[PDB]
């Protein structure tokens, strides 16, 4: 997540001050500059997790097209749960399987 | 809507839209000030719907930056209009009326052709451009080629519709050939002579 | 259902010729059928030009 | 092939809301809706929308023909008047929790009764079937959404001759 | 890097056709346009998605 | 030198597996780079 | 029912068949068809009387544009604000294809105030010359769609000692976005809005009251017809 | 109630096929061309128009035409001599025809002058067998046996020469 | 620090004439813009029952006359009220409910319609002053509100949905026709006539 100009609305670049010694944002349309709060300018994953487990819905119940478990819910303790594996489809995705219950909707493992 | 740059190649990832009557490919960032949308906050708008995915945001990284050259809606219109492919030497003012004239028409006409009617053509580009960012970050599988749901079969109603219209586009010119190759007589022409 | 790897669910027709297929295996074996004719007639072409090409 | 002017007037009338009055930020939970591949509007719940245009399908207001899903997985709802897309007919399984009739054939003997003599007790064919909401058609991209039976002696829950069917005990429940 | 390039132009001075030929320095942010018979040269800023074109019509736009 | 750091994590598991030691990969940069770059790497026991 | 007599009296009827919101009893009988629920309060749907000679337009700010969004500006004209309440818009259009809207506002909050309490509680003739100056904030792009027929969209306001509801139709929608001034155009810009601009409020002239009247008299000829 | 067996099935799959036929598809669509498909394509091009400033006195002349309904008819032969007559399907196959009906269209003329038309005949559509502008749709079945038609035969076909 | 562009002072001296209101909204300036859908009809004009039992107009096209019936049924609309004491009222067929929930819902006469509201910020209404070109603002547009059916069983969706469904039924554009002579004749004849005097004017231009 990153910012933009409050009056301007383009993005704001990082930027060092050589007098302060200091990291700050701003604005290339625009003298706007403001203050980070943050080191971490850049961040690249090589291997990432994310998009397995954030493919949920709150309607995923609905559904009738998936399968019906009884697994016990950590939450809600239903006799009733619907189970989908990862929603990531990479060539090397893992075959776990995500349990939602239809009252919290918690997604969790059997692991 | 094409992908440039491979896999770790290709510098950055810039995206590049092809439009119809363009000579050359023109970075999504230029034709989104086109249709009217200036700052990078509302494209982002436009395009993302979770601020938390930080990778469709540093895909979407180098098209910004490859675009910030154009900060204007009429000088996006005018770059659009020099690559239309029109006639050579066409001046700015007529430059930038041939760019609305293919940027309300021909550009997805699907979904509209009236005037003032161009912000669901920016939606729609947005919701583009994230099937393509989605795809392209493996998280969905690509379209099923083969999938016969995709599919439409044509019978004897738009065969016969796509033939008759041809030929009465054809009768049509022959008609108004004929109109005005005997207008020059100065004659009241049946109109039942003119048609074959 | 979805997600659905089970034996019968992806294409294993458990019957046999004289006991007669449900219609999900026949549809299975159908597929599998049409590939094999597909194989043969696209083969048959590829095979006939490097023999041609070979004699030559 | 039917005109999509009735599907729109049907969608604004029940509750959705233009793309104007649209922002990402606000509506980060809404459904997109498309009809005939154009984005035309968001709703906020898709289901009981999905539930009236299917009904209405099954009444006959909205021609049979037009195709109603919903991807709950992709947050869309999509319609389709287009002309040229494969159909096939099927039996209406009434899957309502609050119906007594729940999991059981909308047809009854009743309506076998019916077409057998030819007319309705106060011409009662195939299209009278479709019409009074037993028989649906749905295209390829339809059923990618419903779970079909083979047979009605699926609906419920030793012999070296007889073919074996499966045995489907993955899931412990089926709608 | 200056890059010489014939271009089908014509020139508003001389009314010569196909004697235009463009001359952009992509490291010095410009471009030249140089009538082959007038010896007449346009000078005008370019910017990094610039093309013949682009100089062209600040051409056109000079002119008039 | 410059403000501006650069760092990286390493997968102990397959480095582990890979039967590669840290004070290698310090090695391999600093020939491909000489002196141009000044490079820290944690040590072995460090949870990252 | 498609007989003139028929829709008549389906008009009566439902005319007839209003529930009264004092009646408590009555407006328990009153259930949800659907919802099964019963009514609590009730309010009488009107038209407005003293409003339809006016001319109404919802306003609204697109993307970037929102005053919520512009933290500094929000910050200056106060973090509901009587300074939003009682802002001023001048439309100005240089030519066909130039044109912007002028944003104006009451920068002090005990002015802002006087000023909306004196135009809330406006059922005298008697009005005070509050000379209010007006400072300009921003400026944005606007654009203008109009409704084809008359009450296509339509506000409604409450009033609960009255148990009554009033209603106002709607013109047109007008949008506005952040517009970034060309810096080669603002020796013009300089010589087209204002830095202040003031308020005087005066009692209507007779003559212009009476032609709101006038025009007020299609929808009231009771109470405002002119004899 | 009662259960649903098989036959039941096999009942409402009669009805099916009493209702719909075999080759419904065909027949529903050029059904849909010819009732509304032709006069849509007319019109999405419905102004021919011509103008011309005279000065040979500024005399502005505009010459339009415009299209307007679709006339058909069923399908007739017209012999060598001049006589016309209803044609079936079964002497166009005898006699190389080909089974089609002339397509009228309204064209109307206007002369706009500034200073500062009937049925026109213009084709002819093959009309597809037992469709609804076949001659084969009404005649019952005694009267195809006269007219040497097979009561099996299903249509959907055209006949060209 | 983005400097002022105007600071050369220029101020107008405009006094704007202010109405009297008629009723004032009490502990906030708020208001609800609700969208009119095509089954409600707004009559702002007095009920006045002769000229309306005059003006029934009668159509061919089922479909018209039944939704013009629908939409003449659910108008809303207001006359003056006779009181008892003599005075006069005014009286209107339209009243706004709220349940339980908290859900509001569009009265007109039986027939019960759903709002639903969606909160919308920076979206305020105006009073436009055309005659001086300015634009005075009135409140604030929190909530846009939308209105729905109740139910199937309602009969306005039934009327509706009648309507719809045999709208869509009623498709035939071409026209029947019978031909009773040759339909080429006329161009043949024509072409001969036109011949014809081609002979006869290239004989006139030659003998002029
Ligand atoms: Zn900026
Ligand atoms: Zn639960
Ligand atoms: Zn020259």
């Amino acid at each position: 997540s990153f910012r933009f100009c409050l009056e301007c609305n383009n993005m704001l670049y990082p930027k060092e001050d050589k007098e302060n010694q200091r990291l700050l944002y701003s604005c290339r349309n625009c003298d706007y500059t403001e203050l980070a709060e943050d080191p971490k300018v850049y961040r690249h994953e090589l291997i990432t997790n994310i998009g397995e487990t954030a493919g949920i819905v709150d309607d995923i119940g609905q559904d009738p097209t998936l399968p019906r478990s009884d697994k016990e819910c950590p939450e809600c303790h239903s006799r009733d749960c619907v189970f989908f594996q990862s929603q990531q489809r990479r060539k090397d995705t893992n075959m776990t399987l995500f349990y939602v219950c239809l009252n919290c909707k918690k997604t969790f493992r059997d692991e | 809507i094409k992908l440039y740059g491979r896999e770790d190649k290709g510098t950055g990832r810039t995206i590049k839209a092809t439009l119809p009557y363009v000579k050359q490919d023109i970075p999504i960032v230029i034709v989104f000030r086109a249709l009217g949308v200036v700052p990078d906050g509302e494209i982002l708008q436009h395009i993302c719907y979770d601020e938390n995915d930080w990778q469709m945001l540093e895909m979407l990284k180098p098209c910004i930056e490859e675009g910030f050259v154009i900060q204007d809606k009429e000088v996006a219109l005018d770059f659009i209009g020099r690559r239309g492919s029109a006639a050579l030497g066409i001046r700015r003012e007529k430059r930038i009326q041939y760019a609305k004239d293919i940027l309300q028409k021909e550009l997805l006409p699907h979904i509209t052709q009236e005037e003032g009617f161009e912000t669901r053509k920016t939606f729609f580009l947005g919701y583009m451009v994230n099937r393509l960012l989605l795809c392209a970050l493996e998280r969905k599988d690509q379209d099923d080629r083969d999938h016969f749901g995709k599919k439409r079969l044509d019978l004897a109603g738009p065969l016969l519709a796509n033939l008759f219209r041809i030929l009465f586009r054809k009768l049509t010119r022959e008609i108004y050939r004929y109109m005005q190759r005997c207008i020059e007589t100065d004659r009241d022409f049946n109109l039942n002579l003119a048609v074959k | 259902t979805k997600d659905d790897f089970s034996p019968e669910s992806k294409g294993f027709v458990e019957n046999s010729y004289l006991r007669g297929l449900t219609p999900q295996e026949f549809f299975f074996h159908a597929m599998a059928g049409r590939e094999g004719l597909i194989d043969t007639a696209v083969k048959t072409a590829e095979t006939g030009y490097i023999q041609r090409r070979l004699v030559k | 092939g039917s005109p999509s002017e009735p599907i729109i007037n049907f969608l604004e009338e029940w509750g959705m809301e233009p793309l104007e009055d649209y922002d990402p930020a606000q509506h980060t939970k809404s459904t997109r809706i498309f009809v005939n591949g154009v984005w035309t509007g968001i709703h906020r719940d898709p289901s009981m929308l999905v539930s009236t245009m299917r009904d209405l399908r099954r009444s006959g207001a909205i021609s049979p023909e037009v195709s109603i899903i919903r991807d709950i997985r992709e947050r869309e709802f999509k319609i389709f008047t287009d002309v040229g897309r494969v159909y096939r007919p099927l039996f209406i399984v009434e899957d309502d929790e609050s119906k007594d009739n729940k999991g059981e054939l909308r047809i009854t003997k009743e309506h076998i009764r019916k077409i057998q003599q030819g007319y309705d007790d106060d011409v009662y064919g195939w299209s009278s079937l479709v019409t009074s909401g037993v028989i649906e058609y749905v295209d390829g991209e339809e059923e990618e959404t419903i779970m079909i039976a083979m047979t009605p002696e699926d609906l419920q829950t030793n012999d070296t001759a007889k073919r074996i069917k499966p045995e489907m005990s993955t899931s412990s429940h089926h709608t | 890097i200056k890059q010489k390039l014939e271009t089908q132009f014509t020139c508003l001075f001389c009314n010569h056709d196909n004697s235009v030929v463009c001359t952009l320095d992509k490291k010095n942010s410009i471009g030249l346009l140089e009538c082959k018979k007038c010896n007449l040269s346009f000078q005008a800023p370019i910017n990094s998605l610039s093309q013949p074109i682009d100089i062209y019509s600040d051409w056109i736009d000079a002119c008039e | 030198q410059s403000p501006w750091l650069l760092r990286l994590e390493l997968d102990r598991a397959r480095m582990l597996d890979k039967q590669l030691t840290m004070n290698q990969v310090a090695d391999k940069i600093s020939e491909v780079f000489s002196d141009d770059l000044f490079v820290m790497w944690s040590e072995d026991n460090a949870d990252k | 029912d498609t007989n003139p007599r028929s829709q008549l009296h389906s008009v009566e009827r439902t005319f007839d068949e209003v529930i009264d919101p004092r009646n408590k009893n009555r407006l328990q009988s009153l259930i949800h068809p659907r919802k099964k629920i019963k009514a609590v309060k009730a309010w009488h749907f009107f038209p407005d009387t003293s409003t339809f000679d006016q001319v109404f337009h919802s306003l609204k700010f697109v993307g970037s544009a929102s005053l919520s969004k512009d933290r500094p500006l929000n910050e200056q004209l106060g973090q509901v604000n009587a300074s939003i309440l009682t802002s001023l818009f001048k439309p100005i259009e240089i030519n066909p294809h130039n044109k912007w809207i002028s944003l104006y506002a009451v920068t002090d909050k005990l002015s802002a105030e006087s000023f909306r309490k004196s135009f809330n509680s406006i059922k005298d003739d008697n009005i005070v010359n509050r000379h209010v100056i007006y400072d300009h904030i921003k400026d944005f792009d606007q654009m203008f769609r109009g409704h084809k027929k008359l009450f296509e969209d339509f506000a409604i306001s409450f009033d609960d000692i009255s148990d009554r509801a009033f209603f106002v139709p709607i013109v047109g929608r007008l949008e506005l976005k952040k517009k970034r001034i060309v810096p080669g155009l603002v020796d013009m810009v300089n010589r087209t809005n204002y830095a202040h601009i003031r308020m005087d409020l005066r009692n209507p002239s007779t003559q212009e009251t009476a032609i709101r009247d006038s025009r007020r008299e299609q929808y009231d000829p009771v109470n405002y017809s002119s004899i | 109630d009662d259960t649903i067996t098989t036959e039941d099935c096999w009942t409402v799959i009669s009805a099916f096929f009493e209702e719909k036929g075999l080759v419904s598809q065909q027949l529903d669509s050029f059904d849909e061309f010819m009732e509304t498909s032709i006069q849509d394509l007319v019109w999405e091009e419905p102004r021919l128009i011509l103008d011309q400033p005279a000065q040979h006195d500024n005399i502005n002349k505009r010459y339009e035409i415009r299209f307007g309904k679709i006339y058909l008819s069923r399908p007739t032969m017209t012999e060598a001599d001049g006589t016309t007559h209803a044609m079936f399907p079964q002497e166009a196959r005898l006699r190389n025809l080909t089974y089609s009906s002339p397509v009228y269209l309204d064209m109307e003329k206007s002369m706009f002058t500034s200073i500062d038309g009937n049925k026109v005949h213009i084709g002819k559509v093959p009309i597809m067998l037992r469709s609804k502008f076949c001659s084969l749709r009404t005649l019952d079945e005694v009267d195809l046996y006269k007219m040497k038609e097979c009561p099996y035969d299903m249509g959907g076909y055209f006949v060209i020469n | 620090h983005t400097k002022s562009v105007y600071d050369n002072g220029e101020t107008l001296d405009i006094s704007l004439p202010i109405h009297p209101k008629s009723h004032i909204p009490q502990g906030k300036q708020d208001r609800w813009v609700v969208k009119l859908p095509d089954f409600l009809d707004i009559n702002a004009e007095p009920f006045d029952p002769r000229p309306f039992e005059m003006n029934v107009k009668t159509h061919e096209d089922k479909n018209q006359e039944l939704l013009d019936k629908l939409i003449a049924v659910n108008t809303v609309r207001w006359r003056y009220a006779k009181s008892e004491t003599g005075g006069i009222f005014k009286e209107t067929n339209s009243q706004i409910i709220q349940w339980e929930d908290g859900t509001y819902s569009l009265r007109v006469g039986s027939e019960i319609f759903d709002m639903f509201t969606t909160n919308t910020d920076d979206n305020y209404l105006v009073s436009e002053h055309n005659e001086e070109g300015i634009l005075m603002t009135e409140s604030t547009l929190s909530k846009s509100v939308k209105l729905v059916p109740a139910s199937f069983q309602s009969t306005t969706h039934q009327k509706l949905a009648k309507a719809l469904s045999a709208k869509q039924k009623k498709e035939s554009y071409a026209r029947s026709v019978v031909t009773k002579e040759d339909p080429e004749e006329r161009q043949r004849r024509l072409e001969s006539q036109e011949n014809e005097r081609y002979r006869l004017e290239r004989r006139r231009k030659q003998a002029e």
